[PDB]
RNA sequence: AAAACUCCAGUUGACACAAAAUAGACUACGAAAGUGGCUUUAACAUAUCUGAACACACAAUAGCUAAGACCCAAACUGGGAUUAGAUACCCCACUAUGCUUAGCCCUAAACCUCAACAGUUAAAUCAACAAAACUGCUCGCCAGAACACUACGAGCCACAGCUUAAAACUCAAA
């Protein structure tokens, strides 16, 4: 099946992120993982101050690798991800586009529910 | 917008736990009951506590702290005031809500018929 | 009836007509039941599409005299 | 039909060959996956200011 | 003869309202969608009375939020300054 | 503690208006639901108790809504007496 | 109310577990 | 419940009354209380209705009859021996306008 | 105008108070519990300037929890920062209890302005257990 | 254990197989799939080499073969994961279905009967 | 009001092996018990029904052993206030326990007390409440009470127990 995955570095612009992007890509070549496309989220702010491995974080960016991992990589992949410094987190998660858009029709307004007690003058 | 009641009482056709579990049968009366009111305020400290505080300061004479013992009782007279026009309109006047004795009159007015 | 999903289209076409509704005339002819008359007078003859036969509709409506206040 | 669409689009991916294009462009580019509604239900992008 | 009423379909029938984001995609990465549905000052979420969703779609959108705050994409007890200025959805009474 | 400081449960004073901005973030509080809140967790409550003062909230809730629609449906007749006598 | 016999039973049984830890 | 045979039919949640079997029944209420009046009997018009209370007390008045749209009494036509006098002799007719 | 949320850090924040901005404004901190409250002044470069609290007047047993003992303590911060030149703060609200807006009309009355009025209880998402429901 | 690419049923009888190339070939296997796509690919062999017809889904050798399938699915997940009470109470209850099935199938027809004893390899114990 | 700690209290920088506000105005999954912080995997049976105490498999929490951590809550414990007496209702610190691995008799108001499979109310109409009242097939129970969630007997990884279950005596009862 399809997968994603949010990867978050720290703040390093060109080199570091450019060379663990390919470490990730060559991780996922290795383990069995067909690469498609690649997603670019921009440097943006963290909402929270995070406490990775060792330093203390508050300024990283984020990024978007699509690619098809089979049903036994998965857990390589993550401690592959956990194992590396220069990555705080990465959770992998399915793609959206799999599950379809179920159609709907809205709301409706339900009526009294009656029928509940007898019907006694007490 | 009132919630849904379908599968919440315990009934024959519910075939699942019940949600709601009420302790009096779910059948409105024609009554209204009566609104709260004379709590614990115990409003007006500050104009003691700042007397206290410059009569502790001070000698304990009365013409050393005249301001703050003149504001005090003026404080004191406009919560009695208060209290007292409050007590007033209470009985007579409604502002925002009603009264519940035309609420109930109204609901006589109008009853329910629960028992078909 | 037919007539009611005649002038319940109508409605969703145009809208309320521009003269007021008198319960007391029995014989009281309005915008919906001189639209619900054209409609039936021109199935009458031999239309199947719906949108010639709206279109006829207001055209007879146009040459009788009355002015078709539509929501564009 | 559907799996003539799937070799249409596998044409496109990421192999061996091409690794540092593909880095250099998605480092040159940045996406935006946010979008606010109203309450009539249009879509309103923030990318117009 | 011919002036009997016949049971069709029954006409007169207004079309059902939709919804807010019935035909739209929920993912987590959206921030400006999943703020929206916040409140500004405590990080509440609100209600399904407040916003004026079906099941499937508030069920969705609370997922998609509750993704994005464990991931790290949208602070949890306040909500993000930038997306303050923004067309209110949300039924409130507070402020005045 | 964290996440960023100033921002989260935070109003202004207008020209020394301190007691409106006190009343503002109370409402505020209450309308969030965070009072009763720590009022409740003050004790540990248990989960049957905590099932049924849930219940007795809802049912509550219910039949104030109720009661409230039917006082908004019956005001328009809250009219004096056009038929003096009869 | 309705609560006699289950008190009963609950003085018997509490009877009963007094012999037990007595023997 | 006891309304089926007497509706025809629903026009936009609102009961239309159907005037077949309705002229029917009227001509043999008519008929009913023709021979009352006819026979010498005491005709009471009972209708609790304060919208109409001052038309109906007026028809009864003109026409020699007798009206009651006012407050009902509990034991008036069950317990009249003891309400009037003696014996008070009941209306063998009695129409209400407002069930 | 005059808008409630707080000015972000980010870009040019237009707010003065006496030629500061909003993260250069010392703190002033309360603990408001169910019988006793502390009130301490901290600067913007946290450094701690007063400290006042009902204990360390003369308040004694369940005395501490109250409007009276709470307000003499707030007057006594305000006047220990203002022997050092505060004047501005930014009161922080920590817990419930009947002391919580004496201690605030203390630091008013004292000779220091508010305008900011923020609080962050400690309201537990399902943390630690409390202890068990008292018979009262 | 059927190959890790073998074409699963949805993208079996279609046309076009020689000109595809290596890596729609490794997408639309077994290897980036759902264990369903397994169980579904045995069934199918099942029905191909056992019993004759395939196409006879409500048929009681269809519903045998499922029944099958769903035993060693659990006895795979149970061998897998120790501690697991519902999926061993599934597994039995499918043991007994599919033995009470057995048994009504011996008694209306005992050519089909012996026929799916000897193919799947199961026999039926005479309950004590 | 004690009593408890004065290596105590306050903002800040550095921290978890239990529990997972706001979505909870939702009725959802599961045979039941039971289950709502996130991510991945496997997966939730039966194209007539009923059907075990002559069987099999699960089953809230409370109790044990063999290996460890231990903020907090808390059986027991010791101290501190009132009462003629208080081993309890109020407070302080802590153990067994709530946690991770494997093995035990399977205990409840296991209460939605309503056995499962299907249907109905203008043919059928209930002592009284509760959740208005009945048609076809099938398993266990009842017919006064305490005695007795009781000894023995029959089975148990349990040796203060669990499943089944009386006799003896009293009364006109409940
Ligand atoms: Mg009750
Ligand atoms: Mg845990
Ligand atoms: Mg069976
Ligand atoms: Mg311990
Ligand atoms: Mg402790
Ligand atoms: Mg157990
Ligand atoms: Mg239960
Ligand atoms: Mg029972
Ligand atoms: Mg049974
Ligand atoms: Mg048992
Ligand atoms: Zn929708």
């Amino acid at each position: 099946p399809r997968y994603e995955l949010a990867l978050i570095l720290k703040a390093m612009q060109r080199p570091e992120t450019a060379a663990t992007l390919k470490r990730t890509i060559e991780a996922l070549m290795d383990r069995g993982a067909i690469v498609r496309d690649l997603e670019n989220l921009g440097e943006r702010a963290l909402p929270y101050r995070i406490s990775a491995h060792s330093q203390q974080h508050n300024r990283g960016g984020y990024f978007l690798v699509d690619f098809y991992a089979p049903t036994a990589a998965v857990e390589s992949m993550v401690e592959h991800l956990s194992r590396d410094i220069d990555v705080i987190r990465g959770n992998i998660v399915k793609h959206p586009l799999t599950q379809e858009l179920k159609e709907c029709e809205g709301i409706v307004p339900v009526p009294l529910a009656e029928k509940l007690y007898s019907t006694k003058k007490r | 917008a009132t919630p849904s009641l379908r599968g919440r009482l315990a009934r024959f056709g519910n075939p699942r736990k019940p949600v709601l579990k009420p302790n009096k049968p779910l059948i409105l009366a024609n009554r209204v009951g009566e609104r709260r009111r004379e709590k614990g305020e115990a409003t007006c400290i500050t104009e003691m506590s700042v007397m206290m505080a410059c009569w502790k300061q001070n000698e304990f004479r009365d013409d050393a702290c005249r301001k703050e013992i003149q504001g005090f009782l003026d404080c004191a007279a406009r919560a009695q005031e208060a209290r007292k026009m409050r007590s007033i309109q209470e009985t007579l006047g409604e502002s925002g809500s009603l009264l519940p004795n035309k609420l109930n009159k109204l609901l006589q007015r109008f009853p329910n018929k629960p028992y078909l | 009836y037919h007539e009611d999903r005649i002038r319940a289209k109508f409605y969703s076409v145009y809208g309320s007509g521009q003269r007021a509704f008198d319960l007391f005339n029995p014989n009281f002819k309005s915008t919906c039941q001189r639209f619900v008359e054209k409609y039936t007078e021109l199935q009458k003859l031999g239309e199947t599409d719906e949108e010639k036969l709206f279109v006829e509709t207001g055209k007879a409506l146009l040459a009788e005299g009355v002015i078709l206040r539509r929501v564009g | 039909r559907e799996v003539l669409q799937l070799q249409e689009e596998v044409k496109n991916f990421i192999t061996r060959e091409n690794l540092e294009a593909r880095v250099e462009a998605a480092l040159d580019s940045r996406k935006n996956y946010n979008w606010a509604i109203t309450r009539e239900g249009l879509v309103v992008r923030p990318q117009r200011r | 003869n011919e002036d009997l009423p016949i049971s069709m379909e029954n006409p007169y029938k207004e079309p059902l309202k939709k919804c807010i984001l019935c035909g739209k995609h929920v993912d987590y990465k959206n921030v400006q969608l999943l703020s929206q549905f916040v409140s500004p000052f405590t990080g509440c979420i609100y209600g399904r009375h407040i916003t004026g969703l079906c099941g499937k779609k508030q069920k969705e959108i609370t997922k998609a939020i509750k993704r994005a705050q464990i991931m790290g994409f949208m602070p949890v007890t306040y909500k993000d300054p930038a997306y303050l200025k923004d067309p209110k959805v949300c039924n409130i009474r507070y402020r005045e | 503690a964290k996440h960023l400081k100033f921002i989260a449960r935070t109003v202004m004073v207008q020209e020394g208006n301190v007691e409106s901005a006190y009343r503002t973030l109370n409402r505020i509080l209450t309308m969030d639901g965070l009072i009763e809140d720590i009022k409740h967790r003050r004790y540990y409550e248990k989960p049957c108790r905590r099932r049924q003062r849930e219940s007795y909230e809802r049912c509550r809730r219910i039949y104030n809504m109720e009661m409230a629609r039917k006082i908004n449906f019956l005001m328009r007749k809250n009219r004096a007496d056009p038929w003096q006598g009869c | 109310k309705n609560v006699l016999k289950i008190r009963r039973r609950k003085m018997n049984h509490h009877k009963y577990r007094k012999l037990v830890k007595k023997t | 419940r006891f309304m089926e045979p007497y509706i025809f039919g629903s026009r936009l949640d609102h009961d239309i009354i159907d005037l077949e079997q309705t002229a029917t029944h009227l001509q043999l209420a008519l008929n009913f209380t023709a021979h009352m009046a006819y026979r010498k009997g005491i005709i009471l018009f009972i209708s609790r209705n304060r919208q109409f209370s001052y038309l109906i007390e007026n028809m009864a008045r003109d026409c020699g009859e007798y009206a009651h749209t006012r407050y009902f009494r509990g034991g008036m036509l069950t317990n009249a021996r003891l309400l009037f006098g003696p014996t008070v002799r009941l209306p063998d007719l009695i129409i209400f306008l407002h069930t | 105008k005059f808008s409630i949320y707080p000015p972000i850090p980010g870009e040019e924040s237009s707010l003065r108070w006496a030629g500061k901005k909003f993260e250069e404004i010392p703190i002033a901190h309360i603990k408001a519990s169910h019988n006793n409250t502390q009130i301490q002044v901290v600067s913007a470069s946290n450094e701690p300037l007063a400290f006042a609290s009902c204990g360390t007047e003369g308040f004694r047993n369940a005395k501490k929890g109250t409007g009276i003992a709470a307000q003499t303590a707030g007057i006594a911060a305000a006047a220990r920062a203002k022997q050092k030149g505060v004047i501005h703060i930014r009161v922080v609200v920590k817990g419930l209890g009947p002391g919580r807006l004496s201690a605030m009309h203390g630091l008013i009355m004292g000779g220091l302005e508010v305008i900011s009025i923020t609080d962050n209880t400690p309201i537990p998402h399902n943390g630690c257990r409390p202890r068990k429901a008292r018979k009262l | 254990d059927p190959p890790p690419s073998t074409l699963l049923k949805d993208y079996q009888n279609v046309p076009g197989i020689e000109k595809v190339d290596d890596v729609v070939k490794r997408l639309l296997s077994l290897e980036m799939a759902n264990k369903k796509e397994m169980l579904k690919i045995k069934q199918e062999q099942f029905m191909k080499k056992i019993v004759a017809n395939p196409e006879d889904t409500r048929s009681l050798e269809a519903r045998i073969i499922a029944l099958s399938v769903k035993i060693r699915s659990y006895e795979e997940h149970l061998e897998k994961h120790r501690k697991d009470k519902a999926h061993k109470r599934y597994l039995l209850m499918s043991i007994d279905q599919r033995k009470k099935m057995l048994k009504n199938l011996r008694n209306t027809n005992y050519d089909v009967f012996e026929k799916i004893c000897w193919g799947l390899g199961i026999e039926y114990t005479f309950p004590p």
